[PDB]
């Protein structure tokens, strides 16, 4: 229809009564619609505290790489009205983790030349560091000795 | 001729009655193919002194004799040529095959004490092994896995490592290949020095390998200014365990041209193949700014005097002050120099980067100074001693 304030409200009444924890599969979901209806109502916040909470949960638990990757994809939305490319570059940082473990490479060395490269963005890099020492980022790919 | 089977009776019947290894009929073959002192292979003790004056074929002949071995000569003596010979034969297929064959845990322990490695002396087969099946995969295939390959060499080196300089060596000559294919020169003048201190005491000390090595230490000294200049190729040999001319003639004009700082002794001494990579000419201005600053620095040293003119050094390279204040900037980037240039004083003023090694002058003066020192010193003691 439309209702776009309408449908973020009664979400946000029944995340928090439903769950605490008790089943993730279906909290994230409802969390997922929240994050898509408050990039385009522009209240930034509400989404950004929501996806915080979830990310620590998800990571303590039984780890899923495809999860992580949904509350991200909406992040980086929110985060390019605002404008804190340290802030992408940290939670893009963790995933990478995540990615290391799980996920073929192909999709590994583009995520480790992405971070490098918010880093570049922004003025300096505590984090950027870390990146530069390691071995996968001055082999392979054009991208990767291109960034380095 | 006759020799293998001489030797090779006389040594299995002195210690075990019965000729433990030994066998009528491959004796025949080896007889049958050459003509000469030493064969290809041969058994036990023999076997290290008799290595081909052709190509290794009776490899796979060997492997029964691998089998019956350990009864007269131990388990750990097979590897040290055997797997030798794969490399050697220059076939592709069968090293990968063989490595395979005899593994790890089923011929290489039952109940004998482990080493590990045996590229000179012998030890237990594991570390061999590995170092094998990463050499033949690097030098065929793709980059990729030859850097994977390299990590695993990597692992397996921390873990298990031995007093032999044998380990060392290996390390070094199979990581070398990956750096000669790349553009990354500058690492590979860094390995190919380690190597050849490594080689010269001990391990592979044919001249078939100090030739290569050399070769490749004279390619990657001029494309690279990685580590100091030319004292690194007086102290440890590259022309003098092998040949003065026919590419290493370079060398001794490299040592002429750093000193005056000539473009054109610099574009003369190299020759096609070194001269068509895009790498060197640059880092020939790099080696000649650090040795001509050497130069300067030691000469004004004499208590404590660091300041050189924008004059001195533009001086020595042979460029104008512009040129050379793009290139100093440069060179302080990557920190070959730890001074900083003021610019509207047309001063240098240097804080010390200087390595200053290699003595016949330097002695000289130190000795000088050490004296000098010591009475300043004495003065003061006697004052202290008066109260």
């Amino acid at each position: 229809e439309g209702k776009i304030d309408e449908a973020a409200d009664i979400l946000c009444e029944l995340q928090v009564e439903t769950y605490g924890s008790m089943e993730m599969s279906e909290k994230i979901q409802f969390i997922l619609e929240q994050m898509e209806l408050s990039i385009l109502k522009g209240d930034y916040s509400q989404a950004t505290v929501l996806s915080r909470k979830i990310l620590k949960k998800t990571f303590k638990n039984p780890k899923y790489e495809s999860l992580k990757l949904e509350y991200y994809n909406l992040l980086v939305k929110i985060s390019l009205h605002k404008r804190e490319y340290l802030e992408v570059a940290q939670y893009l940082q963790e995933i990478y983790q995540t990615d290391a473990i799980k996920s073929d490479e192909a999709k590994w060395k583009p995520v480790l030349s992405h971070i490098v490269y918010f880093l570049v963005l922004s003025p300096y890099g505590n984090l950027q560091n870390d990146l530069i020492h390691k071995i996968q980022n001055d082999n392979n790919l054009k991208k990767l000795e291109s960034q380095e | 001729m006759f020799n293998n089977h001489e030797i090779d009776t006389i040594l299995s019947t002195l210690r075990m009655e019965a000729d433990p290894s030994l066998h009528p009929l491959f004796e025949q073959f080896e007889k049958f193919y050459e003509e000469k002192l030493w064969f290809q292979l041969s058994e036990s003790l023999t076997k290290f002194f008799d290595d081909a004056k052709s190509t290794p074929l009776r490899l796979r002949l060997y492997d029964n004799f691998v089998s019956k071995f350990y009864d007269k000569i131990n388990q750990l003596s097979v590897v040290k040529y055997l797997l030798a010979s794969l490399k050697d034969s220059k076939d592709f297929d069968e090293s990968l095959k063989y490595l395979d064959d005899l593994k790890a845990q089923f011929q290489e322990l039952d109940s004998k004490k482990q080493r590990n490695n045996g590229s000179k002396d012998h030890g237990d087969g594991i570390l061999l092994i590995d170092s094998e099946i990463a050499r033949t995969y690097l030098l065929k295939n793709d980059l990729v896995k030859a850097r994977d390959l390299l990590d695993d060499l990597e692992k397996t080196l921390d873990k298990k490592d031995s007093i032999p300089l044998r380990i060392t060596n290996s390390f070094y000559s199979t990581n070398s290949q990956y750096f000669k294919f790349k553009n990354d020169f500058n690492s590979f003048y860094y390995t190919s020095l380690l190597y050849l201190s490594t080689l010269e005491p001990s391990t592979s000390i044919t001249l078939a390998e100090r030739q290569q090595l050399a070769y490749d230490l004279s390619i990657s000294a001029l494309l690279g200014d990685k580590i100091y200049n030319f004292g690194e190729l007086l102290h440890h040999p590259i022309m003098e365990t092998i040949v003065n001319d026919s590419n290493y003639d370079w060398l001794f004009q490299l040592l002429n041209a750093l000193t005056v700082g000539d473009f054109d002794k610099f574009d003369s001494l190299i020759k096609v193949q070194i001269s068509k990579i895009p790498i060197l000419a640059q880092h020939e201005s790099f080696l000649r700014q650090k040795i001509c600053l050497m130069t300067l620095i030691e000469t004004v040293f004499v208590k404590n005097i660091r300041m050189l003119s924008f004059e001195d050094i533009s001086k020595a390279t042979h460029l104008p002050k512009d040129n050379v204040e793009h290139l100093v900037m440069r060179a302080i980037s990557l920190g070959l120099l730890k001074g900083s240039i003021d610019q509207v004083n047309e001063l240098v003023t240097i804080s010390w980067v200087q390595p200053r090694i290699i003595s016949g002058d330097q002695i000289t003066k130190m000795k000088d100074r050490l004296v000098e020192w010591n009475d300043q010193v004495e003065k003061l003691g006697k004052k202290m001693e008066a109260r």
